[PDB]
């Protein structure tokens, strides 16, 4: 198999850069249209990270920052699969996540919300997907975060995530929500996504058969990245 | 077939997950950073620096930047590179940094990349691929950094030549300076307005 | 009958000037709104072209550029009626058309697509409508054209057309497509039109009863221009 | 009632159908062009020229322009003209041209039109109706060209006086110049940005 | 696994031999019913062809007959999978295809249609499926072909295909069409198939994510052959 | 479960794809044909020939025929053959031909196959499996060719004995002739009408 | 306008020749398919009949055979328009009609039904359509006719008609029925027509506004013949 | 667009409406018949006769036949004839007859038509167009009658040459006979079975 370029990003499946309901995008969006280019080696390659550098608790947000006791909040496991758009597993991709604590408070110098800080919770983790594209991490369910877009804006509980996989063209940052959160229907950031089915693609589902008795609940969340086409005739990449 | 997961902004606290040391979180032993030069790395060392400005001409003080590039001989440290050449073994090719919360300045310590093959037998001019993430930015913005001392290769570069508004090509060329014998390339990014930097859909 | 002004153009029935999905419109659209004016003789008059100047093959794209043989491709006749919005026939209007060849290749210095050029095909024609508003031309069905908007953009097979009729206010350029082409649902140029029923107005229909056995298929396509109102009281035009 | 057929851009290859000689296609014996002056045409000969600029201030090198105008006595060579006057018999009143692919310059050879009646007994100042078509333009853009040496008639023109932002009226006035005894009117069109040309919905 | 016989051909899923709307079948169809037999080694075996004998351009109808330039017409890739009725891949099967050129003209001594011949196009190709049952070829999209059944009969654009696979009982010849072609609803040959869902099984689907920018479109078309049952008790085949 | 792809007629131009040399198309270096005898092939050489007739008794001049058969020892050159015997290594077992466009005659050069095991311990008489494709034929028609000099084996053949109308069995028996020391078997196929050839659903 | 050939007859809109439910068609239908030909002058011409030869009562079946009094039965007028398939009027076409009397008895040597004969009724008439394609005749409504197909077969009330118009290709004989007749759903002759909408095309509609008080009811029945295509390029007819 | 009115059989009593004199109905002064020869008609007089047989070989005794033909110079007495020649003024070109109720015999008195132009500059052989209507026949059956003494023109006739089964062409050729100095052409029609007459969809 000789690989050709990644399939074109479907711009209709993503938010536009300029989205007035999300106020900070007004001054931070280009006025010119993006210039599309044909891909070269630059766009189809990406770095490789080795699991050797990762610590044992890097995917355990319940314990990786714990000092005198356990963080306060709902114990939950999140797992799923990362695949490309043609359904192939994405192997050894770097997944990084970050979130607020159970109060909806972020451990960040610029967050001043009164929701309480939890001395035993940090809010960041990372992992590499395995050969089946599977990933799993454990954490505390974050609380919803109030912020100033309109003055009483509240985002639904969410976990931010970033992926670095096989091609630079696949580079992606997004966030997922938890099934049933009523705030999902009002969030101006989620509403930058044009279509209803894509907004639904960011909702992690309750996975009841994977709950651990008297311990933790579990949510299922799969991620889809762009995929490369195979070449059978001319190979113009190079 | 499946649809790609939709992008969402990284938000103002993206440092927690991608640069925890900047958010004052010591949780990992090994932290990804902005230094792509290892002791035995081959090539000429350079510093890449600048600021990112919004539509009012103010610097973004919460922007996160990543770069991806080839080694000194134009080979990518990626299994997807098909040149059949040996890549520098002490080079990751990628780095990440955040603008300073007070000034908005960002920088990377890296090496000047060698020329990489373009499509159909062409040769691209030396360049670094860069992506920007931040509150207000719904989808990471891709751009490239070319070097003003590679005038000859830039003039023949396939990607630059594919920008039909020629006056915009200049926004992708960083300016070489020498600070105490250190070679520095200044690349300011302007997201909107006059001299807006070219952004690519790659 | 004393004619008054043309009815106002319904802006909701046409694409807006600024349409970000069609990237080149971003820098080529006015930022100010159009200034509407009341019509004068300038807007209700238009030139007159005489059929005498037209060659015998001007409406025959199969033969008008043929040198050593016939062009390669699907033989098709296109016909229909040009009427104004009140249903009156538009008589002696100038219709000009242009299109790509059977490969989706245009005979134009700036087209570099690899689809092959056809030495026996030019791709342009013209005709005047008759007294019933009827027009007819014959051609080769064009192939779809790939172009750079997003990198893998493909337009459906189409024929561009222009009309110069009775009033300058009626001046119009557009293009029609062929019934059933799957690319119609994805074209970002066709999608600049806001409403579904107007997008459908650009689709030429297969006209099976007008096929010519062992020769050519046939498509039916009608065009509607703005129409003038009759005046029965004051005539302020002058 | 029927709805008007929707407009679509002419696209970059509009020359094939409307100016085949510019696309290097010789298929017609008689080709429509930009010369409205026949040997016996009455009136003062003038040349109208300029460029069309996009929002970055760059000329459009694929734009197609048409003009429609009255003869020297302000009578249109159209059956719809109701003045009851005899029109110049050697005058079509219309022409078409394309900007040069390298420079973006366009021009027409025509004559200065006479004043045409306006609505309700008014008199319009001399003007030429112009329309622009091109890739990126979804609906042909209508504008008018008035002449800077008709100051007095321009000041009383009903259409110019109907533009409430007075500073914008000046964008419709072409500047007279004399090049070797030839009278030239320069009319540059700015589609977007500062000094954007007024466009009409007619 | 000990293989038994192929499952019986479902006669209701295929056209009948006698089909009066397709006139030439009237004198070329048996009047007697087919005699069904129980299978023997004769019916479950088939020849084997080696890829070694195939030329490099045998599956490239764009280049395999090209002499002075490229054929005129729409560049398209067609790919898909050949499986048996139990869903198993059919490996190393011989697929042969033939079609008309972009004018709907066949390179055959008996075709006299006026649609133009293309000196750079032949119209035949072949390939072997791989171990996943996958096949891929590139060609020019054929134009619809007018013929004499009723005098103004027109067939939709199509590509004829033949398969020789693992068992002689699987021997099959058919043809596929392209999604959206309006002529599909009128073709008397396609109408010999009794059921609507089987007529739909011959339509190749537009595969937009596999288009090659500024080059070729792509269609997906899967083929299903008869499949063998496994035996777990008596083996009467021999 | 899936349904088998439906059959469609091959049409009059089936030669383009399956016998290009007959359509005058030289595109392949190796072309499949009607000669199953290689230099070292074992067995007695025979020629099989005939015509195919329609319901008016006229020959089909656009019919395409294929045959599939075992080697001289009754072993098929197929991985699906389970006899555990070695097959002749210089024998494909299959061939394809087209009727002559003017006469409708078709022929194959092959060898007389050996007897092949039938179901449940039976032995089939020597036979060749044949299939016919052509315009007017919606699904390829399967038949078998038996040999008139194998009277004894034919009388005990399981498939022939399964045709309940005994008079029809004779339509599957080809007639041996000797043309200049060459052994020829004539097998005419009658698609419809009197003496219609038996066709099988296999 | 230069006329080309008539459009092809749509065989799916007519009964097949072989229709076993209508028993006499079994031995009177060809076994071979019809051979379609391209039209020549022979097929597009037809005779011309002059109104001068027609008597004053030829379209009045109530009076044209009346001897000692009026025929017994329901007084009805039938009128309508004859048009071609493109909607153009068919001018001066010969329409001939025949029917049974009010008992369902035909004035024919071979009819032996016991329904009574009416000495004042003949049952035949003729007329030429006018320049608008309009025709009108008056008659007695016929009674349903029992006949032997199955032994108890009954046809609905009907009037047979024949047209000779502009081209021999248009030659047509058929029959129409009267709205509401319950026997329409059971007639094996009407059932030879395949589609429901075509069976409905033979039903004359009650036209209440055209009834003549204290005199006659009225039925509306339009007839559509094949139509000729116009030619704008080559004219191969000759 | 509209669909053609569907055909229905004429039924056994078609004589009432189309040949009332045969049904013993005297209602019209002028009755259409089978005599196309008027006193001043030009051309050689001929009689055309035969019977129509069903699938059991029995004559139809209720069949109605019409013929349509050109005059002696091959010009049709129809406004649709475009030859620009003058047609014989004493010739309708059409006639109608019914088979005798006892014998099934039918006949016409007409003249031998001249050759008529075929498509694309061709010339058709002399022929008469004939249509048959009767109980059992759902749609009138079209056929043509050619003459056995026009061997040379028949061999080049475009329609006959378009029947691919050559043996069927002979069913359209009537046989010339001379009965007492009268020229007679016998044309029997066989609707079904052996020697079935070719029928056209025109
Ligand atoms: O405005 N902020 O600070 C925000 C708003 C929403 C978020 O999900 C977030 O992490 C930060
Ligand atoms: O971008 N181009 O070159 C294009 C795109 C679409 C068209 O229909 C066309 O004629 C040209
Ligand atoms: O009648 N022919 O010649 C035909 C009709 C349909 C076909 O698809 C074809 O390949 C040939
Ligand atoms: O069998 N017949 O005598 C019939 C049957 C139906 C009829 O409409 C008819 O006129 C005669
Ligand atoms: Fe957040
Ligand atoms: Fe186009
Ligand atoms: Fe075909
Ligand atoms: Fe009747």
């Amino acid at each position: 198999i000789i690989w050709g370029a990644y399939a074109q990003r479907n711009t209709e499946d993503h938010p536009p850069a300029y989205a007035p309901g999300y106020k900070t995008s007004v001054l931070r969006s280009p006025k010119n249209a993006l210039i599309s280019i044909a891909e070269t080696l630059s766009e189809v390659t990406a770095p490789h990270f080795s699991a050797d550098k990762f610590g044992p608790k890097d995917n355990d947000l319940i314990l990786n920052y714990a000092k005198d006791g356990l963080p306060i909040g709902e114990r939950v496991i999140v797992h799923g699969y990362v695949r490309d758009q043609f359904g192939r597993p994405v192997k050894n991709a770097l997944v990084e996540v970050w979130q607020a604590n159970a109060s909806g408070r972020y451990r960040h110098p610029n967050d001043q919300y009164i929701g309480a800080m939890d001395p035993n919770f940090g809010g960041c983790g990372r992992m590499l997907t395995d050969d089946n594209g599977y990933y799993v991490f454990r954490t505390i369910k974050p609380g919803p975060y109030p912020w100033r877009n309109r003055i009483n804006e509240w985002s639904p509980a969410h976990i931010h995530f970033s992926l670095i996989a096989d091609g630079w063209a696949q580079r992606l940052i997004s966030q997922f929500y938890f099934e049933g959160d009523t705030l999902i229907d009002s969030c101006p950031i989620l509403k930058t996504i044009p279509s209803e089915q894509q907004r639904r693609a960011l909702i992690a589902l309750e996975d009841k058969s994977n709950f651990i008795e008297a311990d933790s609940r579990c949510y299922r969340f799969d991620i889809t990245l762009r995929g490369r086409r195979a070449t059978y005739f001319e190979n113009d990449l190079t | 077939e499946l649809k790609e997961t939709p992008s969402q902004t990284g938000g103002p606290y993206v440092h927690i997950g991608l640069l925890p040391k900047q958010a004052n979180i010591e949780v990992f032993e090994h932290n990804l950073d902005n230094n792509l030069v290892q002791d035995n790395t081959q090539g000429q060392r350079i510093r890449l620096e600048g600021q990112v400005f919004d539509g009012l001409g103010l610097p973004l003080r919460d922007v996160l930047i990543e770069i991806w590039q080839a080694d000194t001989n134009g080979v990518y440290p990626s299994q997807a590179d098909t040149q059949g050449k040996q890549v520098d073994p002490n080079f990751l090719g990628w780095g990440r940094t955040g603008a300073d919360f007070g000034t908005g300045f960002w920088s990377f310590n890296t090496i000047k990349p060698g020329a990489v093959p373009g499509r159909k037998g062409s040769t691209q001019a030396p360049h670094i691929s860069l992506i920007i993430f931040a509150r207000g930015i719904n989808i990471g913005l891709h751009t490239r950094v070319y070097f003003d001392d590679e005038a000859e290769a830039n003039a023949k570069d396939p990607v630059l030549n594919s920008i039909e508004w020629a006056t915009r090509r200049q926004t992708l060329v960083a300016k070489r300076e020498e600070r105490d014998g250190e070679v520095v390339y200044r690349f300011d990014i302007r997201i909107q307005g006059e001299n807006e930097t070219v952004f690519f859909d790659i």
